[PDB]
């Protein structure tokens, strides 16, 4: 055990020359600067944290563990700003990367930030991502009531994905909270969209379930 | 009453399970409709903003809601702490290992010459 | 009447006549000096997050960081006098110079 | 869709030359179109006659691997690099090094000579390029910012005068003068290995195994894809008549057209007698200086010389 | 003719100013005929002065140019009891006195030394959150902001 | 008293590199003590 | 007013300062942003192969 503040500053000087050397020699496999700003934090010195962080990203920054870790680190230690900025610069130059918008909007959902969260879906959807992504949009919307939201967002989703299975997952959406007329609008516009030529059987049997 | 299923297969992406676990966490969440409206009736046509319309400075946190992210921090992190599941130190099979490296790569090859 | 709350600016405003340092809709009060860069907005109202990756960095870098930069531009044609090289004599100036 | 692309005729394997002792890395054509020069593993360089295919001279000076070879349009000068760090300068009346340009710090992976003022780049596996003075061997830049080999570069006289791929995806596009990146283009997955510029058209191609895309100057702002040569691509070349080639690393050749991006042709070729059928691979194509030619130098030592088809029509050979 | 909330819908954020006629009636005039007639559709902020002042509406943009109603301009219209003593307080700015043109300001606080030089021509009815948002822009030496914000729409009330 | 780069570890934060800032105020946000 | 004059170097006068530092090589420029497609998704057969 160490007594007091020479011992243990000793035991810091050990700890971070060791750190530092691993650094040095290898510079790459980012297994070390981690494994460096996680002991930094674990003592509570989480400015030293935040320059190891920084200085990894100059040395890859198109690794994604790096920028959890550091989002991560900063969130537990209730930096909100900083996390705020950290997620933002991170879905701005790896935008393709979908952990980054997930959890940056469950973040913000998480802090009341409803405003927020939709800024950030909307931004996402810029990017006209993936099924997936829209998907997590609508049960967002619908964690609140909010249900004409809903259906302007799938009316760009299945422009955006112009799959049968999507027009379907339309239509039953509508039809689960009840909006048969409009629902009706959606299989006339899903057949006349499709058109002849391509068109097959799952559509027509939802379609027919549907009316039945 | 409900039911429903959902079976583990392949990591095949860090993605998938990223995309598992927050299907999840997302489940889970359950919102009060009451400080929605409060926040709504103050801000009103600023709720709906496109990725480019509108925008005010920033929204301050009370700090109690910080609390909420930081338990849920802590359980996520628990969770994923328990990631690989270790199986016991069974000395009863028969022991070419010099040391746990050596004993580990020879486990690696038992998985790939049959 | 000496206007002290906001809400006494109905609409907003600030009373000339008044002696009073008029506050409306959060005037007059110098804040404290916060880090956040200038949310600037574009020409039409966009909000330009161009500024977050041109961090420290001069208008003549090129950043391509907007999806409408991916999309394939129809340029599918062999006439277009939009893409031929500069005349030679441009050409020649920028030798010399060189 | 598209409008519907140019009808170019297919293009026909007529020769198949065969005299050196390890892969043929690199190939070039004289200004005049008399002889073409071939660099190879076996580090030589031989120097072959365009009309009969016959070896005129064998230039014996590396060390290792030749990884280039350029002829100088303004001056008798042969230009070679290879991957023993080592720049050199053949004069082609005496047939001997005469200048040599000392600096990298490993292989040099490629080279290209400025058209109008006398200048060279090289691109090499330390992650940097450098523009050397041709007349008193001196560096004066040192373009860096890569953060991997940089596989290839291309100069040229407009602006920017200098485009450079490399291993780490990205391209960039470089002032000579000021001597730093103008533009840095991130949309590759995978190595950028080529990179071509249009003869007549202020716009550019760089390839890689995703797929091709197509750029326009000067800021590189994108065009279009050419998708469906999944292969790592060693090589783009193209003519003055659009056509586009695009050669793989498992053998694999491809011929695009340039203007709409529709693939009309694809050869695979057979390998030499006493080859493996894993040592199928095209390392450099060039085009003839009349841009009825096409050269190839292929990993099982042989040069293939592909002419055009004479006797195919329209309706001979449709386009889909 | 004195329209009452000019709107001038800057790319930054959306105004509409209310000038007091009765106080200020050439350069309220002036104002309007100017917002409804489009002019100042491109006019760069050519002075922004932290919790000062935003002082643009030049058609070089520099703060040599500027004309008004009246030709190149005009005398000022003084008020005895309106004053800069808060923000927003629309007032064209001069150089020397009876020669007010084109440019505008608009005050971001008190300015009790304005009073006199300035003639306090009314008050920003629309944007004023905007207003301290472009106030707290940082701006190069020469108070041309290194920002180019501009006006998307100028025009006056119906 | 003498190495060069011994206290470039205990004394100063090695290279110091502060986080880039971004449309929020960083500023209010300070952290605990151990 | 100032005049500028250069002053006179001495010919026989050896370098004056050590020019060899050693220091790690500065932070590059501010990231690119990656501007891919869309990722698509490996089996676990794949990853198997």
């Amino acid at each position: 055990k160490i007594t007091d503040e020479e011992e243990l500053n000793d035991y810091k000087l050990r700890k971070r020359k060791t750190f530092e050397d691993n650094i040095r020699k290898n510079r790459t496999v980012i297994s070390n600067w981690i494994k460096y700003a996680q002991w930094e934090e674990s003592l509570k010195e989480i400015q030293r944290a935040r320059s190891i962080y920084e200085r990894a990203l100059d040395v890859d920054y198109r690794n994604i563990t790096l920028w959890l870790k550091y989002a991560e680190m900063e969130m537990k230690n209730r930096q909100v700003n900083h996390a705020r900025n950290i997620w933002d610069r991170a879905i701005t130059t790896l935008p393709r990367v979908n952990q980054f918008w997930y959890k940056y909007t469950y973040m913000e959902e998480m802090l009341g930030n409803v405003a927020g969260a939709r800024q950030v879906f909307e931004r996402w959807m810029e990017w006209q991502p993936e099924e997936q992504a829209w998907h997590s949009y609508i049960n967002f919307e619908l964690r609140y009531k909010e249900v004409d939201r809903a259906r302007t967002i799938y009316e760009r989703f299945v422009l955006v994905h112009p799959d049968v299975k999507n027009w379907i997952k339309y239509a039953r959406f509508e039809e689960k909270h009840a909006y048969f007329a409009h629902a009706r609008k959606v299989y006339e516009r899903a057949v006349e969209f499709f058109g002849d030529e391509h068109m097959d059987e799952h559509l027509y049997v939802a379609f027919a379930k549907f009316e039945e | 009453k409900k039911k429903r299923k959902n079976p583990d297969l392949g990591f095949s992406d860090y993605a998938a399970a990223q995309l598992r676990q927050y299907h999840r966490l997302t489940k889970q969440i359950k919102p009060d409709m009451e400080t929605y409206e409060r926040l709504r009736e103050k801000h009103g046509e600023e709720f709906f903003p496109t990725s480019n319309s509108l925008l005010h400075g920033t929204h301050v946190p009370s700090t109690e809601e910080i609390d909420r992210m930081v338990i849920d921090l802590e359980k996520q992190i628990e969770k994923r702490d328990k990631y690989s599941r270790r199986r016991p130190y069974n000395d009863d099979a028969d022991i070419d290992y010099i040391n746990e490296r050596n004993a580990k790569f020879n486990k690696k090859a038992e998985r790939f010459y049959g | 009447w000496i206007p002290r709350l906001l809400e006494d600016f109905g609409d907003g405003g600030a009373f000339p006549e008044i002696h009073v340092a008029q506050y409306p809709l959060d005037m007059g009060r110098k804040k404290k000096m916060s880090n956040a860069l200038a949310i600037q907005v574009d020409s039409e109202g966009k909000i330009k997050y161009d500024a977050i990756a041109r961090q420290g960095q001069s208008k003549d870098k090129v950043i391509y960081s907007k999806y409408t930069d991916l999309v394939p531009k129809e340029v599918m044609n062999a006439d277009d006098p939009d893409l031929q090289r500069p005349d030679e004599e441009a050409i020649k100036e920028i030798t010399e110079k060189t | 869709t598209m409008p519907k692309p140019q009808w170019h005729p297919p293009w026909k394997l007529y020769r198949v030359i065969s005299g050196h002792l390890g892969w043929v890395r690199c190939i070039a054509v004289e200004p005049g179109n008399q002889w073409f020069v071939t660099g190879s593993a076996d580090r030589t360089i031989k120097i072959w006659d365009l009309a009969s295919g016959k070896l005129k001279l064998s230039l014996t000076g590396h060390i290792s691997t030749v990884r280039g070879v350029i002829v100088s349009t303004r001056s008798p000068y042969l230009f070679s690099c290879g991957e023993d760090k080592q720049v050199k300068c053949w004069d082609l009346e005496y047939n001997k090094v005469i200048r040599h340009y000392h600096g990298h710090l490993s292989a040099v992976y490629g080279l290209d000579l400025h058209p109008t003022i006398d200048v060279l780049v090289t691109c090499s596996r330390d992650s940097t390029a450098r523009i050397w003075d041709v007349r008193t061997k001196a560096s004066v830049h040192t373009l860096s910012g890569h953060t991997n080999a940089v596989a290839t570069v291309r100069c040229q006289a407009a602006e920017p005068q200098i485009i450079t791929g490399s291993h780490d995806t990205t391209i960039r596009l470089w002032d000579l003068v000021a001597g730093k990146t103008r533009v840095t283009l991130t949309n590759h997955k995978k190595s950028v290995r080529a990179v071509v510029l249009h003869p007549r058209h202020y716009t550019f191609a760089s390839g890689s195994p995703d797929n091709i895309k197509q750029w326009k100057f000067p800021d590189g702002s994108f065009i279009q894809n050419l998708s469906g040569h999944n292969a790592i691509i060693n090589t783009l070349t193209v003519n003055s008549d659009g056509v586009l080639v695009s050669g793989a690393d498992n053998g694999t050749m491809h011929l695009w057209d340039w203007r709409t991006g529709y693939n009309f042709q694809r050869v695979h070729a057979a390998v030499q007698p006493g080859s493996l059928d894993s040592e199928s691979g095209i390392f450099a194509c060039a085009f003839d200086q009349s841009e009825s030619r096409l050269l190839t130098a292929e990993a099982d030592k042989t040069i293939k010389v592909y002419r055009e088809d004479d006797t195919a029509t329209e309706e001979t050979h449709p386009v889909s | 003719w004195q329209p009452p909330n000019v709107y001038l819908e800057t790319s930054m954020g959306i105004i509409v100013l209310e000038l007091y006629w009765k106080h200020a009636p050439k350069t309220c005039k002036n104002f309007a005929e100017l917002a409804r007639r489009g002019y100042y559709n491109g006019t760069k902020f050519h002075r922004i002065i932290k919790d000062f002042m935003i002082q643009g509406g030049d058609p070089t943009g520099t703060g040599r140019g500027g004309a008004s109603i009246y030709g190149k301009q005009f005398e000022d219209e003084l008020h005895p009891d309106l004053k800069f003593t808060g923000a927003g307080i629309l007032a064209m700015a001069n150089a020397g006195p009876d020669t007010n043109g084109s440019q505008f300001f608009v005050t971001l606080a008190p300015t009790q030394w304005l009073d006199g030089k300035h003639t306090i021509f009314g008050r920003v009815c629309q944007g004023i959150g905007m207003v301290n948002r472009v106030g707290m822009v940082e701006t190069n030496s020469q108070d041309r902001p290194v920002d180019d914000v501009k006006i998307i729409k100028a025009y006056p009330s119906g | 008293r003498k190495r060069k780069r011994g206290v470039d570890y205990n004394a100063e934060i090695p290279f110091e590199k502060k986080p880039a800032l971004g449309f929020y105020d960083t500023s209010e946000e300070n952290y605990q003590a151990l | 007013v100032i005049r500028m004059v250069e002053m006179q170097k001495d010919p026989m006068e050896p370098p004056r300062f050590k020019i060899n530092k050693k220091i790690p090589r500065g932070p590059p420029s501010p990231p690119a942003p990656v501007m891919h497609s869309p990722s698509r998704k490996m089996t676990v057969k794949e990853q198997q192969e």
